[PDB]
């Protein structure tokens, strides 16, 4: 049915992520715990394939890998930690034991608010950020070991001013367009910086989406299927919704759309598997579907409520 | 302006106007399969969401498929030349028909909808699709640009038609709501109330002549009058005779027809007045309106869609006029907001085609997107658009091709994340048919959407590959294979 | 007042010379009336008969046939006729200044002619290609439609905001007044004027001063507009591109200015970029944002649909003027639907509207009603074209004008008219000329000439047999 249904988490939730096909969730919360659901194709209802407790910490983030390298998820935590998991369809589920922990990235000296996993076409890669402001890119060098997990690199991108205690949030989202230079979006606070890989195989700033009054809570890149420039959106605490177009002649930034339909702080907003949907939520408690006009203005097409 | 749907109407999350809560939200790989859910304190519970207004259907499905059929099967006449003579002739031919393939397709989706769930909001906006449809056929795939005199059989039955499947009145429920019997008037006769006659007049304005002849021979045909008065018994008698044969074949026969009836009106307009001062002139205006009489024909209209169907079948059955008719029939009675077919029919009758397509995308994705394609291949609308000094800019999915180009493209995108892999074919067609885009453009398109195929079977399996041996996208097999061995 | 009195009425033979009278005791007066907006001036004969000049020298295509040149060719006269057409009417409006004044009559006369100026710039330019096959020409007349419209930002209205009026501590451009006043002009092309009113304040003053960082983009912004490409689409190109730059770069910088003086710089810059959200937001009407985001956005007809659309959602269709939604009518593809509205404001201008937009193809004859035929006379009907008809109808119009010098006009107009059987109008001249104002002998000769051209003999027999009493007896 398309009823609600229970976490089965003690404490508040702070990730959902789908699996490539649509069929799988993985959730994170703060009682440290990563469950994943399964969609039962008889019975069409989301039923628990196996809970564990993976983080000594509040976990924030998490992300699948491409299917191409297996059954794998990462996780992100305040407890500093970046955790590659892998399922072992050798385990019953709700076993509790059905996800072996396939190697621990402590690097990082600030808790850590986000992990993704970059596009398959670059390989077993992927990158987080926390409140050491530096951004971490991994590679598994050899697809064979998973466990085999390189630092690639490290870029200071704020001058990390705030004590974890002063509001600090931070955002990732890789460029998954597959014939486009490899390249990534990061949210620091007021600021949100696009870094593009160079000649020399080092991160670069390539260009910021300026116009953030207030802290950017979300950001994702969208697929570019079709199209020869760049979507990012963004939803920011000071209650509007950006959407920015990217060409590359070198990088332009021209600001697309700006909503505030939200009146209140955006929390979430994410994409269509095709790029042309974009979804925000906020305060308002309530989900709104976003289109692309014939102009390239962006039309609310539908709000979903509380 | 937009559809503010209930997530989970039996149990919202959100309800007090404290603690704004971070609510968040997820679009799945899946149309139908999203996910909505909170972080704060005590709200744990996960909302699977399905995207506002989608079809996951099994007669949708079966529309589609239809669809295509008819799109791949028009072969180079989807597309318009801007065989030498006949070319454009043979073109209009096949064009008009495959119209009327869609028209059809359509017909068959609201009728399985209609025994599905009965007259869901989805029955009633296909409905609204198809009157707008209706009309278009009727103006422009008919007589490809030629007067009603090129054949007066097929309009006046499209636009007949059209008329009397845009709204249900006269519903039946109506007519027995004035035959009451109810004589609350010192002998109030059975019709010398108004109402009898602008339901009559409404019949006659709407072609509906069948019932018109009934309404009659249901009070006074042969009562008062054969009695009272026996002049305007023979004129309210062989006028009915006249309603029994108007023409609609022969040009050449209306030309006649509106002879003998103009004939009519004279004889009784000066005549013997054995009848009461009200049916005197009720019976004139009967008259008159079949006649054609612009001021009558405006007069009994209830809305600018009967008064411009009146005009056509009595006062000069000429498209050449219609410009004129609209504007008089909308003085009489603007167009009524309620319902989003009217505007759209008015736009088409006004010339301005390609002004329903948004519209129309409202009420069905799928049949917009259609309709765009064949008004393209009629050549009713076209890439405006251009190039720069003979030189990258390959975004298919943009402006910079057609109006109708970007409709089929988007449609085909919001095909791959309805996850039904009979319709993938249709996705990938349309893409790979699209009549503009570079060989290359598509070949990236393809090589994105492809991976995201639902294959099960080995026939499945075989499918992609052919797609990728077609296209050649040999590194994208190799992959989806890397699937294979780790799935 | 109220006294019901029977009123009567007669149209005399001449246009400006009715009369009216009443049947009653102590009533006996008459009334001479001369109908309600009619041109008698010597300055509108004028522009009747160079208005005809075009319509006889187009020749064979005043005509469109539905060899690889005659297509492009053809679009060259007629184009250029169009332009001769806009170019008598605006000779007309002008020596109508000049006599009369701004009067009731060139008002309309203005209005008929923005709506041509927009007709011309959507059709008659670009001949169904898009703006990369001709920038300049095309911009050129944009630009020039939108500022002859309306006359706003009149300078009446500039001096209004810079009152020097402090009256909360103004900073005299910190007002919000002062910059959609700025982004009005720039959305109006108007670049002159939008430097010239930041030249006013506080170019250098404040910021050179108080912010350094922004005296560098409110200075090479102004720079920038000192460009704005109007003949490349490839500098225009490049053009956004710094333009997209400079807001990127002053987007996320040292904000050393008011919390306020900040975003109004930004929303400048937004605007030349071409934001759509901001060109909507600093238009005062439906013509400003359409015409903004084809100079800011994309320079391209294929959206015009959308553009459109956005700008009547933001400011609606003003019924103020007749001349707005004639407009909105031309660029959304209706053509046909302006005649009428025109045909209100001048019969004349309305005529050869109609007329040139059939030379062009913009409106055809879609009539055909038989199949069985061969007298039904109908040079004056829906039958033919819906500019037959208004050529036709001038034709009429002008014979009871009583002008000798527009006859010619009038009979030509019916001889050329495309349509109708030479059997059809050699009646409605029959009929016609028996009325011309003839008194000279060349005019007499010219009747003649008429008669035989088109041989009317038992009609150059009674115009002799009034000659044998007014020519035989008069001239003595």
């Amino acid at each position: 049915h398309m009823q609600p249904f229970d976490s089965g988490h003690d404490d508040l939730v702070h990730d959902v992520v789908y699996d490539f096909y649509g069929r799988h969730v993985a959730t994170c919360s703060s009682d440290q715990h990563i469950k994943v659901f399964k969609l039962d194709k008889d019975t069409s209802n989301w039923e628990l394939s196996d809970s564990w407790r993976a983080h000594d910490s509040s976990i924030v983030a998490i992300d699948w890998a491409s299917p191409e390298y297996g059954r794998i998820i990462a996780s992100a935590s305040y407890d500093k930690t970046v955790k590659l998991w892998e399922e072992d369809p050798d385990q019953e589920e709700c076993s509790g034991r059905r996800w072996n922990k396939l190697c621990t990235l402590n690097d990082s000296k600030g808790s850590l608010y986000s992990v993704k996993f970059a596009p398959a076409h670059l390989g077993l890669k992927l990158a987080c950020l926390g409140n050491d402001g530096i951004l971490r890119l991994y590679d598994a060098l050899e697809p064979s070991d998973l466990r085999s997990w390189t630092l690639t690199s490290e870029m200071k991108v704020l001058s990390i001013p705030p004590a974890n205690h002063l509001q600090s949030d931070f955002c990732l989202s890789w460029c998954p367009s597959r014939f486009s230079p490899e390249k990534l979006a990061v949210s620091a606070l007021e600021q949100a910086i696009i870094y593009q890989r160079g000649k020399d195989g080092k991160l670069h700033v390539a260009a910021k989406l300026p116009g953030h009054k207030s802290l950017i809570r979300s950001i994702s890149w969208a697929p570019s299927i079709g199209r020869w420039y760049q979507l990012i959106a963004t939803g920011c605490k000071d209650g509007r919704i950006r959407i920015f177009k990217i060409t590359e002649k070198n990088l332009q930034v021209e600001l697309l759309s700006e909503h505030d339909d939200h009146n209140g702080e955006v929390w979430s907003v994410s994409w269509n598997l095709t790029g042309t949907i974009l979804s925000s939520a906020g305060d308002d408690g309530k989900v709104r579907l976003w289109k692309a006009t014939y102009s390239n203005e962006f039309k609310c097409m539908s709000v979903i409520t509380a | 302006g937009a559809i503010l749907v209930p997530m989970t109407v039996n149990d919202q999350p959100i309800e007090k106007n404290g603690d704004k809560m971070p609510l968040k939200f997820k679009l799945g790989p899946l149309s139908y399969q999203n996910m909505a859910f909170i972080t704060a304190k005590d709200k744990y519970k996960l909302y699977p969401v399905r995207i506002p207004r989608l079809d996951t259907s099994k007669e949708f499905s079966a529309y589609v498929s239809g669809l295509f059929e008819i799109y791949r099967d028009l072969g180079d006449d989807r597309v318009f030349n801007v065989v030498n003579s006949n070319f454009a002739k043979e073109h209009n031919a096949t064009v008009n028909l495959a119209m009327e393939a869609i028209l059809n397709e359509l017909e068959v989706f609201i009728g399985r909808v209609k025994d599905q769930d009965g007259r869901v909001n989805r029955f009633y906006e296909l409905e609204e699709s198809l009157t707008v449809l209706n009309c278009l056929r009727t103006m422009y795939f008919i007589l490809d640009g030629q007067d009603v005199e090129e054949n007066r059989s097929e309009f006046i039955e499209s636009l007949l038609n059209w008329i009397n499947r845009s709204d249900g009145e006269p519903d039946e429920e109506y007519i027995e709501q004035v035959f009451s019997v109810k004589d609350s008037t010192a002998g109030k006769k059975v019709f010398e109330t108004q109402y009898f006659w602008k339901l009559l007049n409404q019949l006659v304005l709407r072609g509906l002549l069948s019932q018109a002849i009934g309404c009659i021979e249901r009070s006074d045909l042969l009562p008062y009058l054969s009695d009272t008065c026996a002049v305007s018994f023979d004129a309210v008698s062989d006028s009915i005779e006249l309603l029994k044969q108007y023409p609609k074949d022969s040009s050449s026969t209306f030309r006649e027809w509106k002879n003998l009836v103009l004939k009519l009106s004279q004889a009784f307009g000066s005549s013997a007045t054995d009848i009461s001062g009200e049916l005197r002139d009720y019976i004139e205006d009967f008259l008159l309106v079949i006649g054609g009489n612009q001021r009558k024909i405006l007069q009994y209209s209830r809305t600018w869609y009967e008064s411009f169907c009146g005009f056509l079948l009595y006062y000069i059955p000429s498209l050449e006029l219609s410009a004129e008719y609209l504007q008089m029939s909308l003085e009489a009675n603007v167009v009524d907001i309620t319902n989003d077919w009217e505007q759209p029919c008015v736009d088409i009758i006004s010339g301005k085609i390609h002004s329903i397509l948004p519209v129309m995308e409202s009420l069905d994705s799928c049949t917009a997107a259609f309709t765009a394609m064949i008004c393209e291949a009629k050549g009713l609308i076209e890439n405006i658009f251009e190039g720069e000094k003979n030189s990258m800019l390959e975004d298919l999915f943009s402006y910079r091709n057609g109006m109708a180009s970007y409709m089929l493209n988007s449609f085909a995108f919001e095909l791959c994340s309805l996850g039904d892999k009979e319709l993938w074919p249709v996705a990938i067609g349309l893409i790979a048919l699209s009549a503009t885009g570079t060989r290359s453009a598509k070949k990236m398109v393809i090589a994105e959407l492809l991976p995201h195929y639902p294959f099960v079977t080995n026939d499945d399996i075989e499918w992609m590959l052919s797609i990728c041996v077609e296209w050649r996208l040999p590194e994208i097999a190799k992959e989806i294979y890397t699937t294979l061995g780790n799935q």
